[PDB]
């Protein structure tokens, strides 16, 4: 039924919300608290460690806030321990890409990072200018989209929720779970007159695999580094 | 990714 359907969307939604670290509103106000020069120069001369330090600190903090969305989607709990892990392994560090887009302010080419807004140059330490450009440009265009919060709650759904991933053993449960997911999305789609967005989403796939990559480097290098 | 299922097999348990 129509209401059934409308039970899974305010559902996952709240779920969304649940699991942000700060509520949409929270990100909006704080645009305006921007970093000085002064305050982009003590990140810039931070040695490149400890800035992937931090970064991957925040890759992590944020991954971990993906699998408690996880938790409290429907069937998500019902499925064994090896597909838990083999959607969140796939999906994870994707879906953290598009939460980020939230935190991009387009008027100004600024992004959240530790209670501030501040720049690309932010992150010059880091080294990897074509990388981080490209994340960059990643949100500036799922920003020009407008995704409402409830679009992106259940699109990130989604991009957890596929029955294709290599390794899964009840394949037919996550059928159903995503099956019922595309139908309460389209719907949701359709009264809003949005059913174009999702051919417009830029690809994610490249982009979150080297984010992965860069997070594991810290980790199985971290006895050459100082204690943290 | 190893170091990414670490990070998820420890946030689930
Ligand atoms: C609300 C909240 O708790 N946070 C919002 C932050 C945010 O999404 N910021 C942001 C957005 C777009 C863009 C393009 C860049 C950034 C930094 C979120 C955050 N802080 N830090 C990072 C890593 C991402 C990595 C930066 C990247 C250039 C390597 C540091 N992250 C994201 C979550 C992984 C915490």
């Amino acid at each position: 039924s129509l209401t059934e359907i409308e039970h899974l969307v305010q559902s996952v939604c709240k779920s969304y919300r649940e699991t942000c670290q700060l509520r949409l509103e929270d990100l909006l106000r704080q645009r305006s608290n921007i970093f000085s020069r002064e305050e982009v120069t003590g990140y810039q001369r931070k040695s490149m460690w400890e800035m992937w330090e931090r970064c991957a600190h925040h890759l992590t903090e944020a991954i971990q806030y993906v699998v408690e969305f996880a938790k409290r989607l429907s069937g998500f709990m019902e499925l064994c321990q090896n597909d838990q892990i083999v959607l969140l392994k796939a999906g994870a560090m994707e879906v953290v890409l598009v939460r980020m887009c939230r935190a991009y302010n387009a008027d100004n080419r600024t992004v959240f990072f530790e209670g501030k807004y501040g720049g690309m140059e932010l992150f010059r330490a880091l080294g990897c200018s074509e990388l981080i450009s490209s994340i960059f440009d990643f949100s500036h265009s799922l920003s020009a989209l407008h995704f409402s919060e409830d679009e992106i709650a259940l699109y990130t759904a989604l991009v957890l929720i596929n029955a294709h991933r290599p390794g899964l053993q009840e394949k037919r449960k996550v059928e159903q779970l995503q099956y019922n997911l595309e139908l309460a999305f389209h719907h949701h789609l359709c009264k809003t007159h949005r059913q174009s967005i999702l051919a417009k989403l830029p690809p994610a796939g490249k982009l979150a695999s080297l984010c992965s990559q860069h997070v594991e480097r810290l980790q199985i290098f971290q006895h050459l580094h100082p204690i943290v | 990714n190893m170091g990414l299922e670490a990070i998820i097999r420890k946030a689930l348990m």
